[PDB]
């Protein structure tokens, strides 16, 4: 006879982006300003997950 | 600058309407029932309450 039988492979995943600033230092100006001073870190995780 | 997609970010501020609910206590001595009292004092008898 003839037999059958299905299986699956992942290929992809969701695309999730994230927003450094709004994550860390979410509306508050004085937050801003402090993290201004930390310099490239909220580009350096928007580069990896670009 | 190079040709891409760039996230630029949004801006909001909102100061407006504090509604401040504050979970009253024990609500007043009631000096406004007091100096609006019906047994209403007289020098002779003038009223203190602490
Ligand atoms: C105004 O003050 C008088 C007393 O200064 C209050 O009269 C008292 O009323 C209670 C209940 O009706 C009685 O148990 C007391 O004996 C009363 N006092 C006296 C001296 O008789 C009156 O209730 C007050 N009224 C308001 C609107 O605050």
């Amino acid at each position: 006879t003839i037999a059958g039988h299905e299986e699956f492979i992942q290929t992809s995943s969701p695309k999730v982006t994230i927003d450094c600033s709004a994550f860390v230092c979410s509306n508050y100006a004085a937050c801003h300003d402090l993290l201004s001073e930390y310099g490239t870190f909220c580009d350096n995780i928007n580069s990896i997950l670009n | 600058p190079n040709t891409g997609v760039y996230d630029l970010s949004g801006f909001t501020v909102k100061p407006v309407a504090t509604v401040y609910r504050r979970i009253p206590n024990l609500p007043d001595c009631d000096i406004d029932n007091w100096l609006n009292n019906v047994s209403v004092p007289s020098p002779l008898n003038w009223e203190r309450r602490i």
